[PDB]
């Protein structure tokens, strides 16, 4: 009723994501810091994962 | 001189009996359909103006798309839109219609239908009341007055 | 380079590709498709026109929002063309037209109207322009056009120094006046070739080649007074490639030899109607004329374009035209 | 009866002023009602009331004929009608700018203007925020 | 066995029929499917709130309270006792727009158009009383979940009044046009038969359940705010059929009516949202002269409550049926997951087994009594 | 250990099969879908496109994961067969209106700043 | 000083409000 | 409503009801326009004294 | 409690039968319904005459947006931007710096009108009364452009319609 | 207080003005850009500074509710005005 | 408790537990936990095995008979190991009650297919395999409900990005509505809302 297979998990192929948002793209797990402007350490308790930063620009109507 | 005075008059009875007679084909997709329904109900009476109440697509004059419009539902409102006969306009009613409105940020959604077809007339509102509609098929049935098919012909 | 015309973006429908064009003559066939490369990768297009909003209102859904600004125009006032032409960093010129008007003749549009656009786009401080002649043209050609268009490639080399001119040879496409002109004589039954169409070569370019053609001489830097020629991969004996397109479009081929002067007689006849003209006189013995052949001319390759055979597009061109065995060509 | 109904017709028809004014009406609003003129405006629209008639046909506007700078003798819109008239005309107050005038403003307009798309007067978009980047700007003497 | 794809409210259906037989209907949905699931995790419960107007457009209001309710579950507060009887009565009303619409379209589709129009005067002048109270004719955003955003002006008690008491002569009027035609019963009587096991089964709920005889109602069985104040009768029928779901929804309309009367005399005074500034605004007066009053306004309108960390299925007795929110609360001011229960889709999902044995015409009437809109089934 | 629950196979060749016989299916309905659709393609390059998207995930070690491929194509050969996608469903596969992304270092370094 | 004025029902209450069906008999045997 | 009697009678006869005591036309039966203002008062928590937000 | 709607038996007699026959062969009940049809031909139909009549509005009513300013003439926004914060459908754009005597004001004030769902929650959030929806209605567009507002055509629009705005607003802020 | 640009386009109250080489001002032609006239800056600048014989004034731009919330401004420096942080009204205490 | 605050019912609470605790009595084999919330709702916590048998008895016995499936749908944790929740409604006429039944699973192991005991389940699941990816054996015809043909993906996953990775247009050079990468005009603005200061003491975690 088991296979017991010994490989480490990979879902790439599944998750419907485009080939160059996943090996170009490099993600942070980090506790954010505390916002130095408050002295409350709520928003500190969890672990984040977060995307590198990608170009932005400016749209030419409305900027 | 004659030819340049008679296909003025030409063109003004053809805008004219255009825009008397607008037969609207209306892709009834989400909530300001119900609009739409409110505006051929008595209150209004789009029949009233010559606009005749769900006309059939292969004789309709003018799209309005009344409503969000879906990555899944754009192909078949293309479709539509290619089988009208030739003059054809459309009207975008509401938020979702003009720019994807509450749907905006969202995977399955067209941020606008002009997206897909051109748009004539944007008819601003979530939904727009069945007056506003009303405003903005006058507003179309002023700039088919406006255009001039026989003048543009003859000085070409 | 004008930090607003910093190119931005990943070159789609919302980025920024640096490019201010003003398309004269973006209500035609070509202009729809050099229109839709132009706004597919972000750049910003003016389009001067001088017929109703409504033909042009196709072109509407090719740009983002405000990357597509309407104008009016005509080009008997150099006004106009200034104030369509102002801030443009690109203009390209697709005016024409294949049969003579009561208004204008293939002098005014093809020498006159060019001439023009390259004068004032020069006068504007325009960076690059890019012009549309024939590849057949030539001052002793018999029909006017092509002598129209050796012509206005002398004005507008002479106006617009460093003017990029390209020359394409008999476009075929969807919309094209060549394929459907030739699949268009079933009404007529047999088909009349003059000397059964044995006598004339084609060498017939892809729509879509000729447009990411004009798309990347806008890019490329060195391609500023150069002369280019788009043709097609495969020469043709024009018998068979009308063979070819009857075959494709399941219709009955049925060619009759024709006496030259007796073919013009009957496109003189189609003239005289104030509608569009099926054929012309000018027509006929254009088409009766074989493709000239200049190797020395950069061409479509030297563009990074590799040019696409008519056997994969004449079945998109052909079928709604109905209701296998590719020619044999020669090179 | 019917003798009543005709007489009302034919009084209609006199309180135009007549047979050409009737026609006027006729041809411009699809309408013969005739009511008390409650206001006057300032572009030359008239408005009138009737309360004997059902809600929503008891107040309306004879557009005038000459606004801003086009001829509307036969094409009248909505967007036509002054604010103040507006509040009145929508049933959103029960009395009239002229009985209550609304409140002066130095910058309120002075002169109301109709929906102006497709017309040269249009609004177009755009940024109404400055450079957020510099360039550097080069020397204009030569180094060396 | 020949196949035709029905393409495009918007509806794509894929039958095989033998001959005139249906011998199979495949619904095909998701052509107004906008991912309002997944775009409410990214607002606050408040700007989470316009999204349930959308969800139902013919009934805007019940979808508010129903996202209220569990809202207000999910914070342990409870609404006012007049923000209550205003959201029964807008409640009642909603209904009465929603039968109208159901009804009428129903008859339309069937080819008999009178009554879309005789109704839809009554449908405007509720629009009316929708615009008067909230600014809104349709997408109101009305029914908070704190009480309700602003108190009714003072005279629509009595326009109501004046409204309702004339709507009985206007069903009379739609029921002499439809109840006792012969062509409206052949094309109705025994179309669409559902056994009360099978309805059960397939998650039927609302009037798809009272055709069938099961006496069962959300609003006496499960009451919310006050309905367990008002007095009123659930109509039941014998046959399953579309004859007796139309005859069920008249009713309705009738007994909706007679809840909406009680409501009006029974209306009391006091406030009309929680007097917790917490959870809801403050007045415009105390925001500009209180500083508390101004600090709570700042945060309640930028970051949004607090919502306590938990889950709940909170579901109402819907004009449509049984509509219900599953809301999953992680403790901050966004809602973790909120999943939405429409009626509709359990109806649509039952149309093949419905429509077994019927003539293709007969399709359209079985859609038309499951009393089906897009934007709900496809969120 | 490392026991998990299956899925369809047990071991690889079991998921090979699977795969197998859905590529089968595919290179069987491609003329049709080709003719049906009334798509300008060839039948090859058609079959050769079934061929790359197979060849895309080719690197798969876990049966799971094959197999729930595996469900996924068919599930698309389904939607394909009975005609409920659309033309442009089908020419989704070939990206002909996208401008072609070059690869090289030094392309990538004048378009912009993405690697 | 001033008192609470909102919307309510007047004095006594509402009117009656008919709600039964009501589809009369012509009469003809 | 401004309907002849002859009118009257025959529209009654014709739907079997009496049409002029359940009219579906607005009259002057409704709410005016303008209102006196409101005065919309306060809910439990306005207290001065004894209301510490951690009991309520 | 609760009704049974078609819980009734016909009657057999004979006089019953004969009632039901005639009704079968004479069409009594279609005659009724054509009776029904009648009457509503000869009642005053429910249209009015748009545009020279238009349907009742309420002064709780929102339409276009509109940016007011104080009796002085300044604006009354000071760019808090609490309505770009509250916005279910994230319509405004808001960019703010010091004024050139030191006020708090907006440089950038955007609304797309076409993601904006006429929610009216600006309105509310607003601590001074600044971005209001005011009660025009009737404009519709030849173009997407012109739907996209920046300050200057808020401004224009608050200044072109403040007339009518303060009299809602006295109209409906005792309720607020 | 509306200014022109030297290429001839109105400078708005924010200041903006597309440059000679902007190609983004192709947008405005043969049509037209929208310009408030009434500048707020000018407009505040125009209203006379109250004088008050108190030490503390409270400050809620008038109209009571339909102003903006009430501020308490101090009136001790002498060498400048106090300033509404809301509204822009200016208060002075009678010098000499 | 004054006005404000929603009132208590002790009785409902008592006879959840009752039958809570008699639920996890007569099926032990796959009851892992049960628990009542504070508004009297009442949730089941079994094991993946016992999706048939346990809600079989929520159907069947005399007991609890819960005949009707309000909704059932999943939950995205992605710091769980097991990432999918499985939400069951359950509504029972004779009793008028309700009744939540949990299970748990990941991104490859199937969960059984419910239609047996409920048809209502057949467009649930369907919905679940759409928006998460999760997998129903022995399902009648499992296929996508809810998104486009051809869909890549699960956008109900946390990690599905919320305007997606393609959008549609029409072209003209091809004639037809065509799919490219997503670029977005405005950016959706991303706002950090939640606060320091935390604001429920009873919700408190140990800090490990
Ligand atoms: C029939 C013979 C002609 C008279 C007629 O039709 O009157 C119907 C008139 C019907 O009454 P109603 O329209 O219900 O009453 C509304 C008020 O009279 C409402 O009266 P009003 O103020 O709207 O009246 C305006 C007036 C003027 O209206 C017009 O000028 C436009 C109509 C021109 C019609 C040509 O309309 C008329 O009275 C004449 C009607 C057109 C006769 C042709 O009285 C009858 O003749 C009854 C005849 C028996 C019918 C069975
Ligand atoms: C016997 C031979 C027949 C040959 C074929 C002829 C076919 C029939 C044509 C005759 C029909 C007459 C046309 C009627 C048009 C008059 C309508 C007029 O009132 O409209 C106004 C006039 O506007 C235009 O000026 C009208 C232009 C129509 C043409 C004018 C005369 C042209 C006749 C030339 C006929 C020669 C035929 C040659 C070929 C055989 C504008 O009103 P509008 O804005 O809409 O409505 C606004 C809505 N409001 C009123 C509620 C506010
Ligand atoms: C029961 C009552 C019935 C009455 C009888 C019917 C009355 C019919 C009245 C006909 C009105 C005149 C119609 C003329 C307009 C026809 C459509 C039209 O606008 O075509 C104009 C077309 C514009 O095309 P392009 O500018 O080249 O480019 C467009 C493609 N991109 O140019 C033309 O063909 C103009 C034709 C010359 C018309 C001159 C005389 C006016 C028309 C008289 C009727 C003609 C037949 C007799
Ligand atoms: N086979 C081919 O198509 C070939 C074409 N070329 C050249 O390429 C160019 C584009 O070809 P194609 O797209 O087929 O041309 P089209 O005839 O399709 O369109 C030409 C464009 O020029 C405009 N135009 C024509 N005459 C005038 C005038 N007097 N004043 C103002 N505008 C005018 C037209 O506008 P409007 O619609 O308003 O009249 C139209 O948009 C042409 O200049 C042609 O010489 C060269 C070789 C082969
Ligand atoms: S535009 Fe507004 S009212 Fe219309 S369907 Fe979309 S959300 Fe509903
Ligand atoms: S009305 Fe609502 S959606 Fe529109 S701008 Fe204001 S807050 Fe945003
Ligand atoms: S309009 Fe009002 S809420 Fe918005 S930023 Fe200005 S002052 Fe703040
Ligand atoms: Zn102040």
């Amino acid at each position: 009723q088991l296979i017991a297979v010994d490989e480490k998990l990979d879902i790439t192929t599944l998750t419907g994501v485009p080939e160059e948002h996943i090996k170009t793209r490099k993600v942070r797990i980090f506790v954010p810091a505390r916002n130095n402007m408050q002295s409350g350490v709520n928003n500190t308790k969890k672990w984040k994962m977060e995307f590198d930063t990608r170009e932005r620009w400016e749209n030419p109507l409305m900027g | 001189s004659r030819g340049e005075y008679v296909v003025a008059k030409l063109d003004d009875l053809v805008n004219w009996a255009r825009r008397s007679s607008l037969w609207p084909m209306t892709f009834g997709l989400a909530c300001c359909a119900v609009e739409m329904m409110h505006m051929a109900a008595p209150r209004y009476d789009m029949d009233r103006f010559g606009v005749v109440f769900r006309a059939s697509p292969r004789q309709s004059d003018v799209m309005i798309v009344a409503g969000t419009l879906t990555n899944k539902m754009a192909p078949a409102l293309r479709k539509v839109y290619d089988q009208m006969p030739e003059p054809r306009y459309v009207v975008s009613m509401g938020s979702c219609a003009n720019g994807g409105g509450y749907y905006h940020y969202s995977y399955s959604v067209v941020r606008g239908c002009d997206r897909i077809v051109p748009v004539d007339i944007y008819v601003p509102g979530c939904p727009p009341t069945a007056e506003a509609l009303l405003y903005g098929i006058l507003q179309l049935q002023r700039k088919i007055k406006r255009e001039k098919r026989l003048r543009i012909w003859y000085r070409r | 380079l004008h930090h607003a015309l910093i190119p931005h973006g990943k070159g789609g429908r919302s980025s920024v590709s640096g490019i201010v064009a003003t398309v004269f003559g973006a209500t035609g066939f070509l202009g729809r498709y050099v229109v839709n490369h132009l706004g597919r990768m972000g750049s910003q297009v003016i389009v001067p026109y001088r017929c109703e909003p409504y033909d042009t209102m196709h072109l509407r859904p090719m740009g983002d929002l405000g990357q597509i600004i309407f104008m009016e125009w005509n080009g008997k006032d150099k006004d106009s063309i200034r104030k369509v032409v102002e801030h443009s960093n690109v203009v390209i010129n697709l005016v024409g037209r294949e049969w003579e008007t009561k208004n204008f003749d293939f002098e005014d549009v093809f020498v006159k109207i060019p001439h023009a656009i390259a004068q004032v786009s020069k006068e504007a401080g325009v960076e690059k322009l890019i012009h549309i002649s024939h590849l057949n043209a030539d001052i002793k050609s018999p029909s006017r056009y092509l002598r129209s268009k050796a012509v206005g490639e002398k004005e507008v080399r002479a106006a617009f120094p460093e003017a990029t001119i390209i020359k394409p040879s008999d476009i075929f496409g969807r919309e094209d006046r060549f394929l459907n002109y030739f699949a268009s004589m079933r009404w007529f039954g047999g088909v009349p070739l003059i000397s059964l169409g044995k006598e004339t070569v084609k060498q017939p370019v892809y729509i879509v080649d000729v447009s990411k053609g004009i798309i990347n001489a806008i890019k490329d830097p060195d391609a500023k007074g150069k002369t280019f020629a788009f043709v097609g991969p495969n020469r043709y004996l024009l018998f068979d490639l009308v063979q070819y397109i009857f075959a494709v479009a399941y219709r009955p081929f049925l060619p009759y030899p024709l006496p030259h002067f007796a073919y013009r007689w009957v496109g003189r006849l189609f003239e005289v109607s104030p509608f569009e003209p099926w054929t012309t006189r000018d027509k006929v013995e254009r088409v009766h004329m074989s493709d000239m052949t200049l190797p020395h001319l950069p061409g479509l390759e030297d563009l990074g374009i590799q040019a696409t055979p008519l056997e994969l597009k004449a079945i998109e061109v052909l079928r709604r035209h109905r209701t296998v065995k590719p020619a044999k060509t020669v090179n | 009866e019917l003798v009543q109904v005709l007489r009302r017709g034919l009084q209609q028809v006199s309180g135009h002023g007549g047979l050409r004014g009737y026609l006027r009406v006729l041809f411009r609003a699809n309408d013969v009602r005739v009511g008390t003129l409650v206001g006057e405006d300032k572009y030359g629209n008239k408005y009138y009331e009737d309360n004997k008639q059902f809600f929503g046909r008891h107040r309306w506007v004879i557009y005038t004929t000459e606004m801003n700078g086009r001829d509307t003798f036969w094409d009248v819109d909505g967007s036509m009608v002054p604010p103040e008239w507006h509040r009145w005309l929508h049933c959103m107050t029960d009395d009239p700018p002229t009985t209550k005038p609304p409140t002066a403003r130095k910058y309120i307009w002075t002169n109301h203007k109709f929906n102006v798309s497709g017309t040269p007067q249009q609004y177009v978009p755009y940024s109404t925020t400055r450079k957020k980047i510099q360039e550097w700007v080069p020397p204009s003497t030569p180094y060396k | 066995n020949l196949t035709l794809n029905f393409g495009p409210g918007v509806l794509r259906l894929v039958m095989e029929l033998s001959g005139e037989m249906v011998r199979k209907c495949d619904p095909h949905i998701g052509l107004l499917h906008r991912g309002t699931e997944k775009l409410i995790e990214y607002k606050t419960y408040l700007q989470a709130l316009p999204y349930f107007d959308r969800l139902d457009y013919v009934s805007m209001m019940c979808n508010e309270q129903a996202y209220s309710l569990a809202v207000e579950k999910l914070l342990n507060i409870q609404p006012p006792p007049r923000a209550q009887w205003i959201r029964v009565l807008f409640g009642e009303i909603t209904r009465l727009l929603n039968h109208i619409m159901a009804v009428t379209t129903h008859a339309l589709d069937i080819g008999a158009m009178t009554p879309f129009f005789w109704m839809f005067e009554e449908r405007e002048k509720m629009f009316e009383f929708y615009e008067r109270v909230s600014g809104a004719r349709m997408h109101a955003a009305y029914i908070r979940p704190g009480g309700v955003h602003q108190d009714l002006p003072l005279g629509l008690l009595d326009d109501i009044y004046e409204f309702s008491k004339n709507f009985s002569f206007r069903i009379d009027e739609l029921e002499e046009m439809l109840t006792n035609n012969r062509i409206w019963r052949n094309r109705t009587v025994d179309i669409g038969v559902v056994t009360a096991e099978d309805a059960l089964n397939y998650g039927f709920s609302g009037v798809m359940l009272r055709g069938s005889g099961i006496q069962w109602d959300l609003r006496k069985t499960q009451p919310y705010d006050v309905y367990d104040q008002v007095e009123f009768d659930v109509p039941i029928g014998s046959r399953g059929d579309c004859y007796d779901r139309y005859l069920c929804r008249v009713e309705e309309m009738r007994q909706s009516l007679r809840i909406i009367s009680q409501c009006l005399n029974k209306m009391p005074p006091g406030e009309i949202k929680v007097d917790d500034a917490k959870v809801s605004p403050p007045k415009r007066a105390e925001m500009k002269t209180s500083m508390e009053s101004l600090i709570h306004h700042f945060k309640l309108y930028t970051e949004g409550y607090q919502v306590p960390p938990g889950a709940t299925y909170t579901a109402i007795e819907a004009p449509k049926g049984e509509f219900g929110v599953y809301l999953v609360s992680d403790g901050s001011s966004r809602p973790y997951r909120c999943k939405i229960k429409a009626p509709g889709f359990a109806h649509l999902a039952g149309l093949d087994k419905m429509s077994k044995g019927h003539m293709l015409a007969d399709v359209v009437a079985i859609i038309g009594t499951q009393d089906i809109v897009f934007g709900e089934v496809d969120r | 250990g490392t026991s998990v629950k299956p899925i369809f196979s047990r071991d690889m060749n079991e998921a090979k099969r699977r795969v197998r016989e859905l590529y089968r299916a595919w290179y069987r309905e491609v003329p049709n879908t080709v003719h049906l659709f009334q798509l300008d393609i060839s039948v090859k390059q058609g079959r050769d496109k079934v061929r790359e998207m197979f060849m895309k995930n080719a690197h798969v070690t876990d049966p799971r994961v094959v197999d729930l491929l595996v469900i996924k194509g068919k599930m698309e050969l389904e939607e394909t067969i009975n005609v409920w996608k659309q033309r442009t469903h089908i020419m989704r596969f070939f990206h002909e209106t996208e401008a072609p992304r070059p690869t090289d270092f030094l392309s990538k370094f004048y378009v912009g700043h993405d690697p | 000083a001033s008192k609470v004025k909102q919307d309510m029902p007047p004095p006594g209450g509402y009117g009656p409000i008919d709600y039964k069906r009501n589809l009369p008999r012509r009469g003809l045997s | 409503a401004s309907a002849t009697r002859v009118i009257q009678l025959l529209r009654n006869w014709a739907s079997g009801r009496d049409l002029q005591a359940k009219l579906q036309l607005r009259y002057q039966e409704i709410s005016k326009r303008t209102q006196p203002p409101p005065k919309l008062p306060v809910g439990p928590s306005h207290k001065l004294s004894n209301n510490y937000y951690c009991t309520r | 409690t609760y009704k049974f709607v078609n819980m009734r038996e016909p009657s057999m007699d004979m006089k019953s039968v004969t009632d039901r026959a005639a009704q079968t062969l004479l069409w009594t009940e279609l005659v009724r319904g054509l009776g029904m049809t009648l009457s509503y031909l000869f009642r005053e139909p429910a249209t009015i005459n748009y545009p020279f009549e238009k349907g009742p509005l309420s002064p709780r009513f929102r339409g276009e947006h509109a940016l007011r300013r104080y009796p002085s003439g300044e604006e009354r926004c000071i760019a808090c931007k609490l309505c770009e914060a509250v916005c279910p459908a994230q319509a405004i754009t808001i960019e703010a710096e010091p004024r050139a005597d030191g006020s708090r004001r907006t440089t950038r004030y955007d609304i797309d009108m076409t993601k904006c769902i006429y929610c009216g929650f600006c309105q509310e959030a607003c601590p001074v009364d600044a971005i209001v929806e005011g009660p025009n209605f009737e404009f519709s567009t030849e173009t997407h452009e012109e739907l996209l507002y920046n300050k200057e055509k808020l401004l224009n629009n608050g200044d072109k319609w403040e007339a009518e705005i303060a009299a809602n607003i006295q109209a409906d802020y005792l309720y607020r | 207080g509306v200014r022109t640009s030297p290429t001839g386009e109105k400078v708005t109250h924010t200041g903006q003005a597309y440059d000679d080489g902007d190609y983004r001002r192709v947008r405005f032609s043969d049509r037209q850009k929208e310009v408030n006239e009434n500048f707020a800056i000018d407009l505040i600048a125009e209203q006379p500074v109250s004088e008050v014989g108190s030490r503390v004034i409270s400050c809620d731009g008038g109209g009571g509710a339909l102003g903006h919330p009430r501020v308490y401004i101090n009136l001790d420096k002498e060498t400048k005005t106090g300033t509404c942080g809301y509204c822009g009204l200016q208060f002075r205490q009678p010098h000499h | 408790t004054r006005p404000t605050i929603r009132p208590r019912n002790d009785v409902v609470h008592k006879q959840l537990s009752a039958f809570g605790q008699y639920v996890a009595e007569i099926l032990p084999k796959y009851v892992q936990q049960v628990q009542v919330s504070c508004f009297n709702e009442l949730e089941i916590f079994i094991h993946p095995d016992g999706v048939i048998p346990v809600l079989t008895f929520l159907r069947d016995h005399t007991n609890a008979q819960f005949k009707s499936l309000a909704d059932l749908t999943a939950v995205d944790v992605p710091t769980r190991q097991n990432r999918f929740e499985i939400v069951y409604n359950l509504l029972s006429l004779r009793f008028n009650s309700r009744i939540r039944v949990k299970t748990y699973t990941d991104e490859l192991t199937p969960i059984e297919s419910s239609v047996t005991v409920y048809k209502a389940a057949n467009w649930y699941e369907r919905e679940i395999w759409d928006m998460f990816g999760v997998f129903f054996a022995n399902h009648p015809d499992l296929r996508r409900i809810l998104t486009d043909y051809g869909f890549e993906g699960h956008p109900f996953r946390k990690d599905f990005p919320l305007s997606g990775y393609v959008e549609l247009r029409y072209d003209d050079e091809v004639k037809r509505v065509v799919a490219e990468p997503v670029e977005l005009a405005q950016e959706f603005r991303k706002f950090d809302l939640n606060s320091p200061w935390e604001a429920f003491p009873a919700y408190r975690q140990p800090p490990e």
